[PDB]
Formats: C-alpha cells, structure tokens, sequence
C-alpha cells in the first residue's frame, strides 16, 4: 500500500502550509499518492489547503491520514537533506531516515472531511503581489469576534476590470481596488477572517481565483486553497465614504504617524482619544488621560480650509497610517461629527474611513 | 466611539 | 525645583536599564525616581526587592531637585522622539513638563519622599570580574532553577565564592547545574542566593563590552556596578543544597558523543514521548546509543547513534526535556555522559571542559 | 515518575 520516498526540503514548505488551518481527524493531514504525485491536505471544515509534491523515486499509490504537527516536527527535526521514507502498514505510518525511525498513528482516509462539490461562476487570474496588496491594505479593519458574523470577514468584489476588497468593524473601514485586465462580472462575496489569513500566507506570480456562490478557491503554484464564504450582506462602501469632504490636509506619513504615536502615550488606555486641531498649514494633536497627564504635538502640513476640532481613536488612525507605507497622506475632512477619509496622497487605490469620537 | 450608518 | 536639558541619546540606554523591574500595583512602583545633584541626574527604578540606579553626567545648565515620574511613559516619550532631540525637563505644579522641538508632554508626579528605599547595608565580600564571565556563569545554570517551588530557596541561584573562583549553582530537586570560573583574585568563602528576578536583571545589565563588573555581597544583599549603572537585590533567605553532595559518588561508565547529533536525536525522540511525563529510554552498548520513546497513542520513535563507550550495558530512562535543556546549554562539540546504574543520576559535561557539570535524576 | 535528589 501507500509508499513514497522524498527529500525533507520537498516536504517542509508544503507540510507547513497545509498545517495552517489547524475532532482528532482535524489534527490530521490527508496523504495521497496517485499519478506520480503526493497530495497533502489540511482542513478545519471551513477551509482546506492542498499541496502537491512530484515524486521522482519509486512510490506506491494509496492514502491515509497522520497527525500534522508530529509529522512536520519529525521532518523538520531531521537533518538537512535527509531522505524520508514513508509507508503505511495497518493502523500506523512508518517514517524512516538514517537510523531514525518513527511510527505514527493513522485515521482512515475515507473519514477525512470533504468539502462538497460546487460550481465556479467567476474566474480570473492576477499577480500574487496584487492579491497581497489588496489584503494587506484592508485586512486590519476586519471586526475580530463580532456577533455580526458578516463583519468577521472580508468582502471581495469584482466590478468591471477591478477586483476590490472591503473590510470594516462598524467604526472604521478600508477599501482597496486594483485593475486586473479582464472585464469581470459583478459579484460580491465575504471570505471568512481565517480564509483571508490563510490565503495571505500562500503568497510567500499568477494566482488563479475561482468564485462560486458559497465558495472561493485560489490556485497558487502547487497549492489549492478553498474556503466557505460567510453568509450575509456586507455594508456598501459607496455609502460610508464621506459625501463630499470640503477640507483637504496633506502631511508627511512618518511625521504624522510619530506625532500620533507620541500623543497616544498619554491618551486614555481604554478609549485612546486624541484631538486634532486643524488650522492654516498646521495640525495640533493633543491627548489627555484620567491621570491629568497631557501630550501636545504641532506639525506643519498643507491645509487651507476652515478651522475645526475633531477627536479620534488614535489606534484607528495609527493602523491606517501603518498600512499606508507611503510618503505623504491625505486627510479628507467635513466637520467635527463626520467621518474622515484618509488616503495615500499619490494614489487612490485604497481609501480609509474612520469615524470620530 | 460611534458606529457607521 | 528640578530642571535639566539633555540629548535623547544620553537618556535612552539609562531609562531602558532602570525600567528593568517594571502587572501594575502600587503606583509609586511604576515610577522612576529622578534626582539632579552634583552635575548629575540619577534615575532609580524599584520593585521593593531590588533597585537599579543609573547616573547621567549633565553638561548643560541644570537645577537640583527630585521627583518621580511614570517610567514607561517617560521612556516611550524619549524613545518616540526623533534622533538628536534636545529634551528639556522642568517642574510646575505636581507635574513634570518634558519638551522637545514642538512636542510637549506633561507627566503626573508622586513625591520623591514617598519613593521606596532599600535599607542601608554593609558589604562583606568584594571583587571584580569580566562581564563575559558573569554571563557564562548565569547562562550555564539559569535553566535549572525551580519555577515557583514552595522551597523559596530553589527559586533562585546560588552564588558561591571559594578560593579564586566564583561559582553558580541551580537545581529544582530533579536536576542540577554547577559552573565555576576563575576571576584572578583570592576570595573568602561565602554563599548567597540571588532571586529569580535578580538573575534576570543582572544578566540584562551585561552590555557585552569592556567595562568590568564590580560586585559587592553582604549578609542579605548583593550589588553589581558596571559603567554608571548599579544593580542591587535582596538575597533569598535559607540554605541552598550542597552540590558536592548531589554529584554522582563515582561514575564508572563514560560515554562520548556529538553534542548536535545527540541533541537532535533526543529532540526527535521527544516528539513521540508522553506529553505529560516526557519519558525516553536509553540503551547503552559497546559504541552505540539507542534512544527510544513511546506514548499512550502507541506511537514510537527510535534513534541509534555511534558513540564512544566501552563500559557495561545498561538501560536508563530520562525526562527528555531535562536532557535537552542540558545539551542546549552545552554549546560544544562533544558531550560526556557519566553513568553509574539505572537507578542513579547521570553527570553530563562538555567533553573538553570541566567548568560546568550537570546532574539529572532518572525516571 | 521522576525522583528528587536525596
């Protein structure tokens, strides 16, 4: 029955990737030798990650499941360049290399959880860098463990020739759109928070994406990731974007980040409120706490609108600025009770909307 | 900290 | 009232060092004591058990006085400021105003008179030694300290001066580490126990450069000076175990093997040992070591290694973590196992050096 | 399982 012999460095990166998503069967990896190929699959029932390793040595077809973390740690603990020999034998898999011998327990491959067949309704390819940019630009705005399950995920929207990602936790929002070269149908789904984290780590140049009505799949090199989609209806970003900001402020991304990072130190540990005074070519950031401590930062910026005060959760601001790895930032204000739009001054690819305190 | 909508 | 103006890079390293003992409980303990006197700023942090004092020469106009300020806020402020920033401090009200460029901060204070004070004590033993020696002595044994044993005395490290050697010992009852190093001076016989936190802060004051370490040890305290930094700790009360007496009485069986090969053998076997108990089994035979491990899952691993051994055959079990710990600490090429029988402890050493011995008890 | 010294 199942047998293969492979170099350790052939297995390390795949075993690692498919272990990402991790009942006892769920702690196991499905192993499948077929057609001169080993397949490794890991699953949490919501999503699954499949890796393929070409087998250039004698092998025999078959399948079993083995504990993921013990199998990885064994192959990782083995010396650089080792030949790992695997074979199934009743209720145990045997892994052998030099005078190192291991006997792992198995669970039947028939028992291993399957994600049901589904149909792709939307298909496109795009470079990995673009999938990264889209996820990096908005991931941080996802709600963590909100009862609004539809917020514990990321919207993926295809519109015209653009793929767009949206993320919000109700208090702040991030939207990023990137051009992809093929006219696409209108389609809008929510990928769960975990799937977004997993799909992000498989980027590590073309990714092929397939999207059904309750499923998303990403093919990347020798990896196939698939996830359930989150049920429900995501908020419309067109509708959170400030209606028409009249007041535009420009400043250095780093100088602004650092002013805020310093003010943040003496803001409320709970609420993290800082105050912004905008005036002709100047931003005053202030913070105070229950200790009666206070910080005050004055910056030169480019602004000529009217004067206004506005408060913010400084962490929301720092998050945005940390994600905008750029030179100058654009703050788009309206009034002291309305949200602000923040953008890279040189690029409209990504917008950020943060609600005031 | 206020919610959108 | 206190005033000083200083470059940021003058304050970074000191603020960092004295913030060591700093979860939050008793507000004054989250504060640093600041003292301008005699052209010098002193910064003191404390947890009541230990304290660390840093001195900064003041080359700019200053005024004498003292106050306390939150340590972490004051550090984060100075760390947050740009390179080369001038940091101007003053007092008005019960606050401390810190100013650099157009960045302005107002910190709350607590009176300096309220700041906790480790009582005066007398040095009875004094020596210097290189920082690299203090490091080696701590790194070689730190890991054998007991975690939170009700024998308070095992939750610490023995520091023993004898003849021309400083020695450290550490044990949790099951395993033991002893390291001795020469320091070029004739010393009196003395033994003290430095607490867990004291060993951490002290290992952490070792910047790893040239300044030698000046130690002073008293009846219930210890102090180390390096540069313009001064660490002081209470000692743990009680009587530490005698290492002379744990060391196997006379091992007859000596085994040599590669440190890395033996480590990786055990690390691999460890994967399929009992998660709770972590038992592995050793079978020594002429020039060979078999390591095996099994678990409730009926899984097993087996590693065979070539070694240098010609004694009698024997089986012996070990907590594999204790073994791995020792081997991780012995950053060397070949190891020496010194066995007696299956019910007796083993002594492990670097094969090239007798500076450090390790005794681990069998399962 | 694992004995103390002494």
């Amino acid at each position: 029955h199942m047998k293969f012999t492979v170099e350790r460095e052939h297995l390390l990166k795949p075993l690692q990737q498919v272990s990402g998503p991790l009942l006892p069967i769920l702690g196991n990896l499905l192993l499948q030798v077929a057609d001169g190929t080993l397949s490794l699959t890991g699953t949490d029932l919501e999503m699954e990650m499949v890796a393929r390793v070409a087998l250039v040595q004698p092998h025999e077809p078959g399948a079993t499941t083995v504990p993921a973390r013990k199998f990885f740690d064994i192959c990782r603990g083995l010396p650089e360049g080792a030949e790992i020999a695997v074979q199934l034998e009743g209720e145990r898999m045997l892994v052998r290399s030099g005078r190192s011998r291991f006997s792992l327990s198995t669970l039947p491959a028939a028992d291993f959880p399957n994600l049901d067949d589904w149909q792709s309704e939307v298909e496109f390819t795009l470079p990995q860098a673009t999938m990264k940019r889209l996820i990096e630009a908005t991931q941080f705005s996802m709600a963590h463990q909100d009862v609004r399950y539809y917020l514990n995920g990321m919207l993926f929207e295809t519109e015209g020739e653009e793929l767009r990602t949206v993320a919000t936790d109700g208090h702040r929002l991030a939207v990023c759109s990137m051009p992809i070269g093929q006219s696409l149908p209108s389609h809008s789904v929510i990928v769960p928070r975990k799937g977004v984290i997993e799909l992000m780590r498989m980027l590590d140049n073309p990714l092929r994406v397939q999207i059904g009505s309750n499923n998303i799949r990403a093919h990347v090199g020798d990896f196939i990731f698939t996830s359930k989609l989150v049920d429900g209806r995501f908020p419309d970003y067109r509708r959170v974007l400030p209606k028409n900001p009249d007041k535009h402020l420009e400043a250095g991304c780093d100088l602004l980040k650092q002013a805020f990072a310093r003010a943040a130190i003496l803001s409320n540990e709970k609420f993290r409120g800082v105050r912004l005074y905008v005036s002709e070519n100047q931003l005053k950031i202030t913070a105070n706490n229950p200790e009666q401590e206070e910080a005050e930062e004055i910056l030169d910026v480019t602004y000529s609108g009217a004067e206004m005060e506005i408060g913010f959760n400084v962490s929301y601001v720092l998050d945005v600025l940390n994600a905008l790895k750029c030179e100058n930032v654009r703050m788009m204000l309206t009034d002291s009770v309305s949200s602000v739009q923040i953008e890279d001054a040189a690029s409209q690819s990504a917008a950020y909307v943060v609600m005031p305190m | 900290q206020l919610n959108l909508f």
